[PDB]
């Protein structure tokens, strides 16, 4: 048995969505032992739903599950921000082994448009005492996921030695990434200010850097 | 002279003139054929040979067993399952468990339950088929009239020796003609396919001991078998499958059954192995012996004119023979032997009579061994030696799943 | 109270061998069955074993073709993964799973029955292994001076993941934002963790990070000041 | 509640004492009037301090064989090996002759010796009375859950279960079931399975319990308990065979491993385990006479359960006939009776068949708390009618060699 799920649901504030689970070399008995797992970013898998429709007991009454002899469904009613997370289905593949679905990422859209609160820190006294200089900007708290980070020299752009973090989601609901300028205390000490543009939805918040 | 100590020894004695003896040639016994104006030969079945044995059946004595699982059902719902029991190299056992609330059931009864194993095989034994055609009598002849006692046991140089001889019997060369130098020749009309039926028996192999055994007892036996040159037929036989209380199942080899089977084959005729061929010490052959070309080989000579001297005492076989081996000092040789059995010194009347027909010195050289059987009559004798006043003479004296017995 | 937690993962090179251990605290371990499922960097759930209360009956998944053999220590409260012949396939973060469902119906974890009812409710926090050739390097931590104000920690070029942030040996958690991991050109791992600390509580006291990198051994404590 | 899912269960119906048969895999079900049901199972039977009394034999291995021959009238055979007791030996009369190498016709004298040495030995040790425990397990039935029926854990602090140890030197024994008095056991552990005529056998780490006169019957070689370090072995004959080869050797080879012909003739003795030191036992009965009088009925003086009902599982079928309730309780004015009955005619309510869980109750003062009874209803259809009033449950039922002896 092989179990497959949509690869991406989106939902509003308060509305309803519904999760498949969808079964090839499957029976009946597959869509009655399906259990759905919620994995919150950076969080352990958790179970909301066993046997096909129970739900355990703490689970939210939001999370309701139904089934049928050729696929499965998890459906969240009244959606919440909290409820952002991957889904997984999980059911037999044979008689004695399990198989999870590929799981389904459930974005919660419309949450509130917060610029990101960029701090950029200097490469420390201790760094430039073994030789190296690392400058190191902090991108934290944003909505949507969508940013564009630029790092500039007194005003001129720098693209060598740039590692921007794709952006993860934070415990509040709200995006964080990091970006890391890597150069030599020599490199460093030959411009008069080191600049931070971050570009979210057409807003750019700049931070700057000097050596002296 | 090769029967001189055998016990289960038999004395023939063929028509005077007749060309035919009939003769039963067994392992272990030995035939002294005598007729009137023909010399003394001793016939001996010495060995039965098998040739292209042929593997029918392997049987495993010693197993072991790996990768166990087992696979449960509540009541009613129906056998129980391993995809273990479609293979071949599995032995599986289904049974019945209590089940219930606390079992992981929702219902009260005898749950199905199945354990299976990996079987193989550590120790086996062999079953070979035995082909009446491939299959080799060798006969031994010895002739009377010279030889020491030396000579009774040696079968080095047979070929050059004109008083010894190797024969050989199969149902494809029934018959043979020996070469006896001056002794002529002896013919040998055998039937080596009514000898042991060997179309119901089978040639087997343990830890590099062998026996044969009946067909049929071969095939009831209780250990795990497979054809020819494996699959494993009745592995159930090795493997023991103890259930617990009706809650578990848990699998185990039974051990060794070397010392079983060992016990088991008391009563079988044990058999050993040359190489590629197999050995057989039990049996007996039918031979009727041509005479026609059969001659005595120093029948021209002259009496022996010179002493002798008894090497040996004269011993009795367990036959009442007398066994006498003499030295001759004399150089007239080759000469004929004075022998004979006397009652009464005086006229020198010959009773009983000689085993050994035309005893003969044959060297020309002095202090010649030489060995002789006479058959003494009852009560008291002497065995006179030698003519004239240097004549020896010496007084004597006579009177489950048991293998069933094949 | 009810809790799974996981060892044993770290750097393995290709062909390597690795021994999975995870700690059972707060049920009874002895009746329960036992489960390990993985997760590779930025993939889904793969569930991987599971093993009965006495360890007669010991599942795997497809792709462990007799690589991995589980196992289990009912007085230790402990379960085990041996893993031999790893691969790059192999690379995940493995979670220590309870099957805490059928302890409701078969209170005894013996039963091997097919298609049974499951539920896989507890789960570790999850143990990373990472097969990848050669590498292993120590991360050198810096203090980021503060410039209502901002401090942290930096912890630069370092393999494999993950590394633990905390700050004052735990009594400071509050304000605390452990930022993850950058995968440079170079192969190595890359974080900082920035603390908000109000500006008069800077001159008071000062406050050290500590900062743990267990596949290489090394730990470090450093406090930040301007 | 543990006798629930037994298939060898039996219900007594006991008045001060109850006489009872305690068989392993065996369970047991008290019924008295007024009392509450009990179920009672010997779990284990363990025997200590087992000392060593013989060691057979079954594989063994033999070197240095050699031979000595002596012609007819010439006197007997001798090898300086007779005299050493680490060898095997065997004197026979072969033909001699004056081919052989004698001057004289008849049986002459031959020996063969070889050197015996065991490679594998299986050991009987004794057992004494004395050294001898037994452990029951009790489980009362009135409260608990379905998850009880199969739990040994704390069974000190719970008041529903309850372990007893009985053994020669303290036959009796005071269960203490909380709230349900105490349970009085004057059990007979001497007349058990009779161990003086019972020994331990061990093998290659599999166990057994063997009449004492099998034993001393084993045709295989050997060795006293108290014969520590180099064993002498005495019977070596069981294990060597002296084929008749020709007139100056005679071929001597051992027979082979008995392992298998021994586990053969095991088939009829009881099988045992080893925990240790201890002998562990999985066969033989225990009778107890069952004290009554201090037990009691905790929950009679309860109200019954006002609020209701719901069916936690089906209702199922033990193989006695007998049915198992689970039900979960809504209410907070616990602890109270359940009221529990069968019904033919829902109208006047009248009771049929009878309760095997006497005085069923609800302990906790909290909402939807687990509870489980144990019902036998009469032949032919039914209703299992469980609480009181519009918001009760109700759901249709309907019933029906050296073999060892
Ligand atoms: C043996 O029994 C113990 C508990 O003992 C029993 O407790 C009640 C349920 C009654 O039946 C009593 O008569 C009896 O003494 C089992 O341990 C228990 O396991 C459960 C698991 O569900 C624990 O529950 C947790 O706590 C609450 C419920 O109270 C839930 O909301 C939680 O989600 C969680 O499930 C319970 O605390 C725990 N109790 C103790 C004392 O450890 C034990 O598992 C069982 N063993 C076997 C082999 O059956
Ligand atoms: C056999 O006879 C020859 C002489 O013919 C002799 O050299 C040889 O030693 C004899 N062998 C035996 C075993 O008697």
């Amino acid at each position: 048995s092989v179990l497959t799920q949509p690869v991406s649901v989106s939902g509003s504030p308060g509305q309803s969505i519904t999760i498949s689970c969808t079964g090839t070399s499957s029976n009946a008995d597959t869509y009655n032992l399906v259990s759905w797992y919620q994995q919150r970013p950076g969080k352990a898998p958790k179970l909301m739903i066993y046997e096909g429709t129970k739900r355990p007991s703490g689970v939210s009454n939001r999370f309701s599950a139904s089934k049928s002899a050729t696929a499965a469904s998890l459906t969240i009613s009244g959606l919440q921000p909290e409820d952002e997370a991957d889904y997984y289905c999980c059911s037999y593949a044979t008689s004695r082994t399990l198989v999870f679905g590929g799981g389904t990422k459930l974005t919660v859209v419309g949450q509130p448009k917060a610029a990101p609160s960029v701090t950029l820190f200097p490469p420390s006294s201790e760094e430039l005492q073994a030789n190296k200089a690392t400058l190191v900007c902090l991108i934290s708290d944003f909505y949507p996921g969508a940013v564009t980070v630029a790092w500039k020299a007194d005003s001129s752009p720098v693209k060598a030695g740039v590692e921007t973090t794709t952006p993860s989601k934070q415990s509040n609901n709200k995006y964080a990434a990091s970006s890391y300028l890597s150069l030599t205390p020599e490199q460093w000490k030959s411009h008069r200010s080191y600049s931070c543009q971050v570009t979210h939805e057409g807003s750019t918040v700049e931070k700057t850097v000097a050596p002296t | 002279i090769r029967c001189i100590g055998v016990s289960n020894r038999d004395f023939v004695e063929g028509m005077s003139g007749g060309t035919w003896v009939d003769v039963v040639l067994e392992h272990g016994g030995c035939v002294t054929v005598m007729a009137q104006d023909k010399p003394t030969v001793d016939i001996e079945l010495v060995t039965t040979t098998v040739s292209n044995m042929a593997e029918v059946r392997s049987y495993c004595y010693e197993a072991s067993i790996s990768d166990m699982a087992s696979d449960s059902r509540c009541p009613t719902q129906g056998e129980a399952y391993l995809d273990k029991q479609s293979d071949t190299q599995y032995v599986c056992k289904r049974t019945l468990v209590d089940r219930g609330w606390g079992n992981g059931c929702g219902l009260f009864g005898k749950g199905s339950l199945v354990t299976c194993a990996k079987f193989a095989c550590s120790k086996k034994m062999t079953g070979k088929s035995i082909q009446p055609e491939n299959l080799e009598y060798r006969i031994m002849l010895s002739v009377h009239g010279s030889q020491h006692s030396g000579m009774i046991v040696n079968d080095t140089g047979h070929e050059t020796d004109e008083n010894r001889a190797k024969v050989e019997i199969t149902p494809n060369s029934p018959r043979a003609e020996a070469t006896l130098g001056g002794f002529g020749s002896l013919g040998l009309d055998c039937e080596p396919r009514t000898g042991l039926d060997f179309s119901d028996l089978y040639y087997l192999t343990m830890n590099n001991k062998h026996w044969l055994v009946h067909k049929e007892w071969f095939h009831d036996i209780p250990l795990p078998w497979h054809a020819g040159a494996p699959h494993w037929n009745n592995k159930e036989a090795l493997v023991e499958f103890k259930d617990a209380h009706a809650k578990r199942q848990t699998v185990v080899v039974l051990g060794s059954q070397e010392g079983a089977v060992h016990t088991a084959l008391a009563g079988a005729l044990e058999a050993e192995m040359d190489g590629a061929k197999g050995r057989l010490s039990s049996g007996h052959l039918k031979c009727r012996l041509k005479m026609d070309k059969l001659r005595l080989k120093g029948v021209s000579y002259s009496l022996c004119t010179a002493a002798f001297t008894f090497t040996k005492i004269p011993a009795e076989t367990l036959h009442g023979t007398v066994t006498v081996e003499v030295q001759y000092a004399g150089t007239d040789g080759p000469c004929k032997v004075p022998a004979q059995m006397a009652v009464d010194m005086q006229t020198l009347t010959p009773v009983g009579r000689l085993i050994t027909a035309n005893p003969v010195i044959t060297e020309s050289t002095e202090n010649s061994k030489m060995m002789l059987e006479l058959d003494p009559p009852f009560g008291d004798s002497y065995i006179v030696i030698g003519v004239g006043e240097k004549k020896i003479t010496h007084h004597w004296h006579r009177s489950g799943w048991s293998h069933p017995q094949f | 109270e009810v809790q799974l937690v996981e060892s044993g993962g770290g750097l393995v090179r290709p062909g390597g061998s690795l021994r999975l251990s995870c700690a059972a605290s707060g049920f009874s371990y002895s009746n329960h069955w036992m489960h390990w499922v993985r997760q590779a960097p930025g993939k889904g759930l793969v569930w991987v074993s599971r093993i009965n209360s006495d360890g007669s009956t010991r599942n795997y998944a497809d792709f462990v073709k007799g690589r991995f053999t589980i196992s289990r220590d009912n007085a230790e409260n402990t379960l085990y993964l041996e893993m031999n012949s790893l691969t790059a396939d192999d690379t995940a973060v493995y979670y220590c799973v309870r099957d805490g469902v059928r302890f409701y119906y078969d209170s005894t974890g013996y039963y091997p029955d097919s298609f049974f009812k499951y539920g896989m409710d507890v789960w570790g926090q999850g143990t990373t292994v990472t097969v990848s050739s050669a590498s292993t390097k120590g991360p050198s931590v810096f203090p980021l001076a503060p410039s209502t104000a901002a401090l942290g920690c930096l912890v630069k070029d370092y393999f494999p993941e993950p590394v633990t942030v905390s700050w004052n040996s735990g009594a400071l958690t509050s304000g605390v934002h452990t930022f993850p991991a950058v995968l440079q050109s170079s192969g190595l791992y890359s974080l900082s963790s920035v603390v908000t600390v109000p500006s008069s509580s800077l001159g008071t006291q000062t406050y050290i990070c500590n900062v743990n990198h267990k596949p290489s051994n090394t730990k470090v404590d450093k406090r930040v000041e301007p």
